[PDB]
């Protein structure tokens, strides 16, 4: 009970309201005098900000309510001067005067009149004086009322214009962290018709300052991770123009809109190589926009800088486009030769070497697919030019005593050996490729379509292997020599190499898996447009699939290579008409989730997620829909893997409970690949996971599926000591984990976990946020999809290639004009900051610190010292130019 | 007397998520479309009821009758 | 293979690095209340669509009442015949009891708590954990808030103890080379 000895102004503030509606009637003194000194108090102690209970508001609530409510609309005589310090001064009271339910009463006093500016006596105040309930009421009222009659009276008009002063105070206020608080007003407001909002705020940014866009531009970046999918692309291309209109910075343009291309329009990435021409007008704002132009996001772009100034100034295309490639691939050469590249390693298989003694005596292996198995692990780690000189003779050998798919496969690991190679590697393959045997021949071409894999260049788009192509006599000699040319131009959408591969299809051969194998190199080739391509291959579907039942690779080729000439678009109207061009069979229905879930690369959507484990919940699935759940569970893992990383842990807190211990086939079979392709670092939470139910096979369930979970035990690149698992589980692996069943299956994992030392790293995620391409092959590679019986034959030809969207593992290195300098910088762990005042530690653990061109690593951000200025993009990219600069006497 | 048939099949799916949202959109999908592709579907209304006024208030019985 | 990791983590998601009243943070806790909505779902409905059962081959309830209902625990210390073990009960009274088929012969190993019958009082199976609730209530399940983070600067006393406890774990290949135990 505190009252007394000051209560004076619940006296004296107390009457004048008391009679007030006497002022507004016969008496105009108190009308008029009594309403000032009413007003003035009012604001006087709302205006500062010392006392959080305003000492006026809280004594008059009570009366004070029924005093505005009989007074405004009793009053009958509104003069502008009397009718406007009544709104005045009965607007402010509300935030006080009523509790939640008052966006219905926001403007029950304001709307009655605009005395003058109501940021007036708001306008130095933060979050205070009338911007919070202001910003309520706009974020509120304006979209019921805009809902669905947008174009109505000033709940438009004059509501934007509220809007642009209120982001105005919301600046001038203070200019504090509230302004990320000024583009929530900005999505609240105009919620459907965004674009006035952002356009607005883009104005209103372009005369505030050009340093402090930055942090607002991070802001939207980071809020665009995942909202509505037609709003994610108004946000995306609103961000687009903001280094631009206000800050001229301009040199970020480049990097954050190719993450535009495919998801947000093809004419927006048209836009982009517009503005991509248009720019680069410095020398140097051309070459490190070009170096991740084809390298980072995809091909098919050396044709689109041949203007009239093709001297130097469009002579550029040919340099990033191959002349680039090969000048990194010397680079990758120089420095591993340098750093740690020993010529002709071959131990990692060797490294059995302790178990000698252990168990007995050797002399136990004996199997001619182990020659296989062994090729493949000696091409596998033997990449980035590790070639061996008549150490692969043990090949020719084998390759004269059984497995003519294994001497297939033995073949074409040459083509791995000596990958990304132009100088001589054809050379070194056309010595054995004239060898009179089809099964050499074919491995032959396969090898050399590989080695010129992902340059894209003209060197021999067609000479070699279409000419033996056009000559198909044999049934196996016809396959690959397509399948590889669909790898060599994969990045290219050229449509004479789609109408020449076509053919392949059409020439109705016996051979259903050349069919298979066109259908799979056409997806592979073009990523984007050519609808024809997917007519004609479901017109080849329906005239051949209907008079067949047989095994999933009809599943496996057709609906695979459909997705992928239609993959990573959220218009969903091509899902639509794929799935109306197809209703048929449930046989052939498996193919439709496969088609739903393929065009859902990546993005958040909640419902979609929700169906699809709805689609293959239960069902009880009496041998019915096991390749629909299979393919579900195999999907689920996509649209899935950008979900700002919270999705990522709660998708393996799913899988890791709700199919592993309540599952019956799709469960205990296809729940690895998902861990599988969730993620490549290696983590102990996965990496303990996958042994605990895969070491003990539970041979009671289809034993075979825990060897599919071996080859995700391989899913981690970057060798460590968990081969110290892996080989413990190869002694055991010679009685359980059956040999026979699961041996080669051991020994390609532990020949690629610690595969390639150089170019280790192969997950898709060139730049922090970006999954440009590279996804289509590793999609092929893991759609097995159960049926390994199936896959123990088919690997031979396919597994060599089945992945090949490998990228080079460093990432750190001067790329000077010369590659004078070397290194000065601090390796560390992931960033340590997002919206701090406070100075930005990226670098949580700057204690590590390497001066050399040596590799990057997956957890590791770089910051640079010694005054260079790294003028070229400043995070990494792996040939930034990093000029220097020092005007810093 | 009738033998019936009944079965359970399904257990309720109410996710409410951000779907409820995409509700607002989802209709007009509808109104776009609904009224141009069919106008001219329909079923007769109100001859079901011209049975009950026939009662036959006077009910025939034949020779051997049983009666209440 | 032992019981293995056992690990002891709720620990879901901190990601509320805002820290303040942003959107970011609305939408991110947004995400994961409804992938939780989903699974609790998805486990309703593996629940209720279970349209399989018989479940017990015509002899589980054959053995289920060969052996008593309301089945008793006791400690086997001697195995002198096969058919004709001894055990004892709690209060230490002995019984020349006999063992029943339908019992992995197999594991048994004197110490170890074996179910017993009432009324003839023989063995009838293996009793396969016995822990007292003294030792499980020690255990961990749920990890306390905090991290490094809050803590004020203890450099070198951080570095220490990660070298101890932690480090050996996740990147054990230095102390082989070495050739050393790490502290304990």
């Amino acid at each position: 009970m505190e009252e007394g000895g000051r209560d004076k102004a619940p006296v004296q503030p107390q009457q004048s309201p008391a009679a007030a509606p006497g002022g507004t009637d016969e008496k105009p003194s108190g009308k008029e005098r009594r309403d000032a000194g009413d007003k003035d108090k009012e604001q006087e102690l709302s205006e500062e900000d010392k006392q959080l209970q305003d000492e006026l508001e809280m004594l008059v609530e009570r009366l004070g309510e029924k005093d505005t409510s009989l007074y405004r609309p009793a009053l009958e005589e509104l003069r502008r001067q009397i009718r406007s310090s009544t709104t005045s001064m009965t607007s402010v009271p509300k935030p006080l005067k009523f509790l939640r339910p008052h966006y219905g009463k926001l403007k029950e006093i304001y709307e009655n009149m605009a005395p003058g500016e109501n940021k007036r006596f708001a306008a130095d105040i933060i979050s205070v004086l009338a911007m919070t309930m202001s910003g309520e009421r706009e974020c509120l009222k304006y979209r019921l009322v805009g809902s669905q009659e947008e174009l109505a009276s000033w709940g438009h008009e004059y509501v934007r214009h509220l809007a642009g002063e209120v982001a105005k105070e919301w600046q001038e206020l203070d200019d504090a962290e509230k302004v990320q608080r000024e583009p929530l007003l900005t999505l609240v407001k105009e919620i459907v018709p965004y674009n006035m909002a952002h356009n607005a705020e883009h104005e209103a940014c372009d005369l505030l300052m050009e340093i402090e866009q930055v942090d607002m531009l991070e802001k939207d970046i980071d809020e665009n991770a995942y909202a509505k999918v037609c709003l994610y692309l108004t946000s995306c291309v609103n961000y687009v123009p903001e280094p631009e209109n206000s800050a001229l910075l301009r040199c970020a343009l480049g990097v954050f809109r190719k993450f535009s291309r495919f998801p947000e329009a093809l004419r927006l990435a048209l836009m982009l190589n517009d503005m991509e021409l248009v720019e680069d007008i410095f020398t140097s704002c051309k070459d490190v926009v070009v170096q991740k132009q084809m390298a980072f996001m995809l091909g098919r772009h050396g044709v689109f800088l041949e203007l009239s100034e093709d001297v130097e100034e469009y002579e550029d295309l040919t340099e990033i486009m191959s002349n680039v490639q090969l000048n990194s691939n010397f680079l990758a050469l120089a420095r591993e030769l340098d750093i740690m590249e020993p010529k002709v390693p071959d131990d990692i298989y060797k490294t059995h070497l302790e178990n000698n003694r252990f168990g007995g005596s050797g002399s136990q292996v004996d199997s001619a697919r182990m020659n296989l198995a062994s090729s493949f692990v000696n091409g596998f780690v033997n990449a980035a030019f590790g070639q061996d000189k008549l150490l692969t003779d043990d090949g020719n050998k084998w390759l004269y005593k059984n497995k003519d798919h294994g001497m297939l496969s033995a073949a074409a690991s040459l083509g791995m050996i000596l990958l990304w190679d132009v100088d001589g590697g054809l050379t070194q393959i056309d010595k054995y490729l004239y060898s009179s045997e089809d099964y050499i021949k074919s491995g032959a071409l396969l090898a050399c379509g590989i080695v010129n894999s992902g340059v894209r260049n003209e060197c021999d788009p067609a000479l070699a292997l279409l000419s033996d192509y056009v000559l198909h006599n044999s049934n196996t000699m016809r396959l690959g020599s397509i399948f590889g040319l669909g790898l060599a131009y994969a990045g290219s959408n050229r449509e004479d190499v789609l109408t020449l591969l076509l053919p392949v299809m059409g020439d109705s051969k016996s051979s259903m898996e050349v069919a298979g194998v066109t259908a799979l190199a056409c997806g592979m080739i073009a990523v984007g447009s050519c609808n024809g391509d997917v007519t004609s291959t479901i017109l080849q579907t329906i005239m051949e699939k209907s008079e067949t039942e047989l095994k999933d690779t009809y599943a496996r080729w057709l609906p695979l290579g459909l997705g992928l000439n239609h993959l990573g678009k959220g218009e969903a109207i091509e899902a639509i008409l794929a799935a109306l061009e197809v209703v048929s069979e449930p046989f052939r229905s498996f193919a439709n989730t496969l088609v739903d879930v393929c065009a859902y690369a990546g993005s958040g959507n909640v419902l979609k997620v929700q169906q699809l484990l709805h689609i293959c919940s239960e069902h009880f699935d009496s041998k019915e829909k096991e390749e629909d759940k299979d393919k579900k569970e195999k999907k689920d893992k996509d649209k899935k893997e950008a979900p700002a990383d919270m999705g990522a842990h709660q998708g393996v807190a799913v899988l890791g409970i709700a199919l592993i211990a309540m599952g019956e086939e799709i469960g205990a079979e296809m729940a690895l690949r998902t861990f599988g392709h969730l993620l490549r670092y290696g983590e102990p939470t996965l990496r303990r996971a996958v042994p605990l139910a895969l070491a003990l096979i539970s041979v009671s369930n289809p034993r075979l599926n825990i060897l599919d979970t071996l080859s995700k035990f391989s899913h981690d690149a970057d060798p460590e000591v968990s081969y110290n698992s892996i080989f413990a589980m190869g002694m055991v692996g010679s009685g359980t984990n059956n040999a026979r069943l699961a041996a080669m299956l051991r020994q390609l994992a532990q020949y690629h976990a610690k595969d390639p030392n150089n170019l280790f790293m192969v997950r898709l995620a060139q730049g922090l946020t970006h999954l440009g391409k590279g996804t289509l092959t590793l999609c092929p590679y893991h759609s097995d999809r159960q049926l390994m019986s199936q896959v123990a034959v088919a690997g031979l030809l396919t597994v060599l290639v089945s992945f090949l969207d490998v990228r080079n593992i460093i990432l750190g290195k001067s790329h000077y004009v010369l590659y004078g300098l070397v290194a000065a910088m601090q390796p560390r762990m992931l960033v340590t900051f997002d919206e701090e005042l406070r100075p930005l530690p990226v670098s949580v653990r700057v204690g590590q610190a390497v001066d050399v061109v040596g590799q990057a690593g997956k957890p590791k951000t770089i910051t640079g010292f010694q005054t260079h200025t790294t003028p070229v993009l400043l995070a990494h990219g792996e040939r930034a130019e990093l000029a220097t600069e020092e005007f810093l006497p | 007397e009738v033998p019936k048939e009944k079965e359970k099949e399904k257990v309720s799916t109410a996710v409410l998520s951000i779907t409820a949202k995409a509700k607002k959109k989802e209709k007009e999908k509808e109104k776009k479309e609904e009224e141009k592709m069919e106008v001219d579907e329909a079923e007769k209304k109100e001859e079901k009821e011209k049975k009950k006024e026939p009662e036959p208030n006077f009910q025939l019985l034949d020779n051997p009758a049983r009666v209440m | 293979k032992k019981k293995t990791k056992g690990p002891d983590a709720a620990s879901k998601l901190p990601l509320v690095t805002p820290h303040t009243q942003c959107r970011l943070k609305l939408l991110k806790l947004e995400r994961i209340k409804d992938y939780l909505l989903m699974e609790e779902e998805f486990i309703r409905n593996q629940e209720q669509m279970k349209p399989l059962e018989e479940k017990q081959e015509e002899e589980r309830s054959k053995v289920d009442d060969l052996r008593g209902t309301p089945m008793s625990v006791g400690t086997l210390e001697e195995i002198i015949d096969d058919n004709h073990a001894i055990v004892s009960t709690s209060v230490g009274s002995e019984h020349y009891v006999s063992i029943l088929s339908f019992v992995d012969k197999d594991l048994l190993e004197p110490g170890c708590s074996v179910l017993l019958n009432h009324k003839v009082h023989a063995v009838i199976g293996v009793l396969m954990d016995d822990t007292d609730p003294l030792v499980t209530v020690m255990k961990v399940e749920k990890a306390p808030q905090e991290t490094y983070a809050d803590i004020g600067g203890l450099d070198n006393q951080i570095q220490e103890i990660k070298e101890s406890v932690e480090l050996p774990l996740t990147h054990p290949e230095y102390y082989e080379e070495m050739g050393i135990k790490p502290p304990k």
